[PDB]
RNA sequence: GUGUAAGUGCACAAGGGAGCUUGACUGCGAGACGGACAUGUCGAGCAGGGACGAAAGUCGGGACUAGUGAUCCGGCACCUCU
RNA sequence: UCAACCAUAGACUCGGCGAAAUUGCACUACGAGUAAAGAUGCUCGUUACGCGCGGCAGGACGAAAAGACCCCGGGACCUUCA
RNA sequence: UUGUGCGCCGAUAAUGUAGCGGGGCUCAAGCACACCGCCGAAGCCGCGGCAGCCAACGUGUUGGCUGGGUAGGGGAGCGUCCUGCAUCCGGUGAAGCCGCCGAGUGAUCGAGUGGUGGAGGGUGUGGGAGUGAGAAUGCAGGCAUGAGUAGCGAUUAGGCAAGUGAGAACCUUGCCCGCCGAAAGACCAAGGGUUCCUGGGCCAGGCCAGUCCGCCCAGGGUGAGUCGGGACCUAAGGCGAGGCCG
RNA sequence: GGGGAUAAGCUCCGUGCGUCGAGAGGGAAACAGCCCAGAUCGCCGGCUAAGGCCCCUAAGCGUGUGCUAAGUGGAAAAGGAU
RNA sequence: UCAAACUCCGUGAUAGCUGGUUCUCCCCGAAAUGCAUUUAGGUGCAGCGUCGCAUGUUUCUUGCCGGAGGUAGAGCUACUGG
RNA sequence: UCCGGCUCUACCUGGCUGGAGGGCAGUGAGAAAAUGUUGUGGUUAGCGGAAAUGGCUUGGGAUGGCCUGCCGUAGACGGUGAGAGCCCGGUACGUGAAAACCCGACGUCUGUCUUGAUGGUGUUCCCGAGUAGCAGCGGGCCCGUGGAAUCUGCUGUGAAUCUGCCGGGACCACCCGGUAAGCCUGAAUACUUCCCAGUGACCGAUAGCGGAUUAGUACCGUGAGGGAAUGGUGAAAAGUACCCCGGGAGGGGAGUGAAAGAGUACCUGAAACCGUGCGCUUACAAUCCGUCAGAGCCCUCGACGUGUCGUGGGGUGAUGGCGUGCCUUUUGAAGAAUGAGCCUGCGAGUCAGGGACAUGUCGCGAGGUUAACCCGGGUGGGGUAGCCGCAGCGAAAGCGAGUCUGAAUAGGGCGUAUCCACACAAGAGUGUGUGGUGUAGUGGUGUGUUCUGGACCCGAAGCGGAGUGAUCUACCCAUGGCCAGGGUGAAG
RNA sequence: GUCAACCGAGCGUUGAUCCGAGGAUGUCCGAAUGGGGAAACCCGGCACGAGUGAUGUCGUGUCACCAGGCGCUGAAUAUAUAGGCGUCUGGGGGGAACGCGGGGAAGUGAAACAUCUCAGUACCCGUAGGAAGAGAAAACAAAAUGUGAUUCCGUGAGUAGUGG
């Protein structure tokens, strides 16, 4: 309450647009976080980076170029970027996408 | 849990109407009535504290005052000469001396008068 | 809200002469009700596992490293309980006043013997705090305590 | 029980990443018979909104 | 005299007149004013595509300030959004 | 005009029973003035032996009633082609 | 004739001087210009104690600046009750209350002692609050001022002797007197519920007192074929089998 | 500076002007806003401001030179007057 | 008690309204203005306060240099009007 | 499985109607009644139950202090002449039920399948009708008529039976799931008039239930309905025998008692308030009632000396100066603005909640923490469903340390913890690419504000629902009674 | 028994007082129920029995209402029915909360207010039970090769959304 002039939440415009209910949120690990916590490399599926403790339980999940990359790592993910897919390209690994 | 507030009123009322034995009517029996009367008369002493000097002050001089002008000399020329004469001996002293012994107050009014200016009201 | 009667305005609201009152159970009268007053509540705040297991074994350290926990296989011969055993043998074992125990559930007679002494507050390490590990001066485990206590916490 | 939210305020003010709080701005809908593409141009984007009504604005989207 | 009230300016013309003509555009906007807040005002400069002009360059309405009304709810055209 | 006298119930005195509303205090003067603009309480002067009784009723902005006239806010009830 | 410094008249309201604050003052105690001193404040200084900010140093010392304060913000504390834990006093007298002597910068304190009195309390650390009253035309109880004042309930009017009695204006009796007399007399209904009689009684009550009373206690006492009602009847109206509507 | 009658203890604006509010103490006869001055507590210590020194009231019926005759001082106009 | 009784309940109705709100010390310490307002006695934001962190004299004062103003004043055959 | 008869009928088969061994089940929701045994199974009374007349002192009384012993499957609690493990009552523990009641347990009793089933194979018939559906008004579903499904109420109309029908948020086609309009169904869950046993950082006589006291009583109201006040002798009444004053109350002695400063008005026994004595002071004086100075008198402690000053202290205090109550609200109140007669007691920022924001503290640390619940005599262990962080931009698709707009690397917006070091470009305000330093959040708790709730406390006028009231008064009905006495003199 | 004493008179080891379970008696009003009624007080009938020279009186029982079943009759009126008569079993009212179905507000908040909210709360009705109601898919879901009656709790979520 603001007097008795309309307040701010009533003459401001309302944000444009909806959310599209069955957006798919993907869940998402950068390759630092894979350097930072795996110097053997290897296989590296959903379950292992639940280990380490990168993401969720029901994680449904999304990779991701950030940081440097040099170790070799046959990463199992849902759904990549054209970036890890380079970097894993120049590091030699499996970028073996679901 | 509950707490009867009792003894915790008393102390205060007990303090207080300790504190006005003397006072006269409302004033020496009741907490609603000492209270205020402490309140104005704590003030009162704080001022008359504080205004003691001044009367005491007062005093000493009109009793200077007096015994000078029975010696034929003004108050205000004696401080001058005094002064003058660097001496030291303050008020409360001098009508001391002046009740006790006018001699030696005589003596110091000799000694203003010998330490005065000549032309007094000279334009120096 | 809750007392007897007072729904009704006691007298006029001018007129009278006297005050203005809206019932006869209100806060400043003298049968009326408490206002901010005690209620029926609960009292538990909820302090983590981490906190109180920390708490726990420092308590047990703080005891250890000045000799206070002695050890035990039993207090009593073949299950007919006598409390004039038990204390005689917490007193070759300890001279101070209190003093805890940790007895397991089916070793019910060392339970049964020493609960009647004064100083005495048994206990099983299933229900193992910390109130009364540090109300205590002396601890006397339980062997069979002592091994069940350590391989469920430790793995 | 737990503090309820404000629709409007909700509907007309979100949050970034580094916490700031963001608003639309005015005189955009009707009339735009007359009014000159620059003024049409300053009002679209998103503002960040000012310091006097962050507090304010803060408490009516928290609860 | 300046389309319309008054002021500030205009002869270096922003007054008067003639020829082409649609910038009475699109995508933006450094930095600033004024500022309770929302509003409001100017804005050089970049890009496409143009007008005028021989070129330089000017044109994102009118000599400037007034000429209009937030938000919600609906309506019309277009979109490779759902 | 123009008021006078008389008798009873009271009122006054004595014996008995024995309340009340009201109340910040108190051994509670007057004047000219100052002040929230009408002072028992302040200033400067004047007057006054302490304590009571009957009586008057100028003041204590006297007692009674959180103004009934006015204004604001909220209600109520009444009206009408709101 | 100009300009000046003091002056005159004009001048004049109602409770009482009353347009110096008063007495009084021109033998200025009045105005002006210079001069000399002095009084005067919680100001400044001087001697001391506390405190906050900063700084320097050393295992909390000193120094400079600072310290009015309502709405208000922040910080640090006393006290009361119940409790966890450890210890101390207590029928060789705790608490509580009245005190005296003393203390703390303050809320307050006395493990400092006396009187009264008769069973629980204190201390340190933490915990939790129905946690501190002087005001709400505040609530409950008690007691004051007014006040030993107004009143003591009609316009009929009381009196003398004797009586019992501790005690008599009033209670019992005697003779007077006076009042109502279509009522202030005698009889019923409603209504109330022992108030009626006897005996005893007077700390409460009666607007005084009281041996008295509709007051207190115990006991006693109300008798119907024909009286007013029921068992006899019905009006207004009620309830209302079944019933109709909802 | 406006309105008002260039009246109001009137009303409305300005002001790195003030004080009161929230601020005591001294002076102003008494007197929230005027002048001085911004209270840590104590002292039977001293010096000063504003103001004032005949008595009430502590301090000078102070010094010098002139005016005042009206109790001016200790309210007042247009105007009048050897 | 009637411009729509009384009782219980909803109900501890609600009041931009009046009153009242309890122990101590230490430090700092205001405002009474602006825009809006079914609004003018209330409230929201800005203003002035304190607490904590950050930035360190950026604030303030005095001197000197640089800058626009159209006020007092004055002037008018230097315009508009008398 | 055997047979008895039946398939109208004698005969071969298929199909029924009976009994029999048997099995299954049973007081089940799935049919229903009683039966008799029956379990130290349970409830409805109870009972036993360990160990000090211990010693000295105090005291009226020892249960106290100190010193000696003991019991303990019992040191929980209470009472007893003062705090009692060893006095009493009772506890830990074990015992106990003729009768009735409840649990199952059984054997009765009752049915019930047994005359049977597994699968084959090609087509007709059935699969819950005034219903489902559609239209019109409406309810409630996150959903306020909206594009508004599903569930539904009243009217009106009104279909099919498996290539049938209903749904998967209008609708249509495909796929999916399911088979309405007939019916019953325990366990988890909510609640306490009453009953039993206990616990309390709950009250302790103005509190706590309104009610410790005759309490829904007395009293008020016609009526519904409101609705109070009053606890304590002492260890045990040993409750003052007796005498004196008095009419009696009441009291003084004598007594009881540890104490009558415990007398049935009684534990203690405050203040206001009411008085009696002792000292000072007060009747020429103008006083928010005090304060500063202080004469004089009276009391007291101490050093001394025949009474006497003092580093004194206390009560009164002539006289002088100064001095305009307290609070609230006000620009401004000593205020002739409000409130308060006085005392005593009672009376207002509280609680909930993984709520929100900010901040202290503690654990953990790129991780943190559990909820319901389960097990636990207790405060403890477990429980990964969840939530917060760890990457954002954008309306959205979507992309990703970049992304959005846009034709555009061409500028901008948002974001990339921050700083640090070297470069290149400009000084249109700095930017861009590298390198390293490497990111801190979360859960308890305390404080402040805050949201929802009566939300710091008291206060209306008045709105609504259900009932009480015409014994007063307004009017009407039914039925009775009352209006002295004297005048005028209409119609006929 | 007791507040609550006093007095009187007694009982009890042959087992009292006291406690527990079952029975008996159980005046009158009350759903109240023979009829009536101002609640607890007035009048009766029928069968039997007691009693008086007979009447009066007394005692024991029983007699209301509806719903259903059975039995007899079948009025106007022909079938035959409603109805009438007898018998048998049920129901009737009270309760502190808790439940399900139905009805169903207003002050309040919105700084006014009608839509909205307060709340489908309070209250009212009809019926229950020891618990109730719901309950066996004409359900969810999303191409995962999934789940498999219902209810109550935690979360999802103060979110998707709805809304002058």
């Amino acid at each position: 309450f603001e007097g008795g002039q309309m307040p701010i939440h009533m003459r401001l415009p309302k944000l444009k647009g909806f959310k599209n209910r069955f957006r798919t949120e993907y869940q998402v690990v950068n390759v630092g976080d894979i350097n930072k916590a795996f110097p053997q490399g290897g296989t590296v599926g959903v379950d292992e980076l639940v280990a380490k403790g990168l993401v969720r339980k029901n994680s449904l999940v999304k990779v991701l170029g950030d940081g440097k990359l040099t170790v070799k790592v046959d990463v199992t993910a849902n759904k990549f970027s054209g970036s890890a897919r380079e970097a894993i390209t120049a590091a030699g690994g499996s970028a073996t996408e679901l | 849990a509950r707490v009867k507030r009792a003894l915790n009123a008393q102390k205060k009322r007990r303090t207080v109407l300790k504190a006005s034995k003397g006072y006269r009517g409302q004033r020496s029996r009741l907490y609603r009535k000492a209270k205020e009367q402490q309140l104005h008369s704590l003030t009162y002493a704080y001022r008359d504290r504080r205004a003691r000097k001044g009367e005491f002050r007062k005093l000493w001089i009109s009793r200077i005052n007096a015994a000078a002008r029975a010696n034929d000399i003004t108050y205000n020329r004696l401080i001058q000469g005094l002064k003058a004469a660097g001496v030291e001996v303050d008020r409360k002293n001098l009508a001391e001396l002046a009740v006790s012994d006018p001699a030696a107050f005589t003596a110091l009014v000799d000694v203003a008068r010998a330490a005065l200016p000549e032309d007094v009201n000279a334009p120096s | 809200g809750e007392v007897s009667g007072g729904g009704k305005k006691p007298y006029r609201q001018k007129g009278t002469g006297r005050a203005r009152q809206g019932s006869t159970r209100a806060p400043q009268f003298t049968g009326g009700g408490t206002v901010h007053g005690p209620k029926p509540r609960d009292y538990s705040q909820r302090t983590p596992k981490k906190m109180i297991a920390a708490a726990l074994r420092g308590a047990l350290s703080d005891r250890a490293r000045n000799d206070r926990i002695h050890a035990v296989t039993e207090l009593v011969e073949g299950q007919t309980p006598s409390t004039k055993s038990a204390k005689t043998f917490l007193g070759t074992l300890t001279e101070n006043k209190k003093v805890l125990v940790v007895i397991g559930r089916t070793d019910e007679v060392g339970a049964k013997s020493v609960r009647n002494l004064p100083g005495v507050h048994v206990i099983s390490p299933d229900q193992l705090n910390t109130y009364d590990v540090l109300n205590a001066d002396d601890v006397v485990f339980s062997v069979e305590a002592l091994n069940a206590y350590i391989s469920a916490n430790s793995k | 029980p737990k503090a309820k939210t404000h629709s409007g305020a909700s509907k007309r003010f979100r949050r970034t990443g580094t916490g700031k709080i963001v608003r639309q701005k005015a005189n955009r809908r009707h009339l735009l018979e007359h009014k000159p593409t620059k003024r049409t141009r300053r009002l679209d984007g998103r503002t960040t909104v000012s310091a006097a009504d962050n507090s304010r604005i803060n408490k009516l989207l928290n609860g």
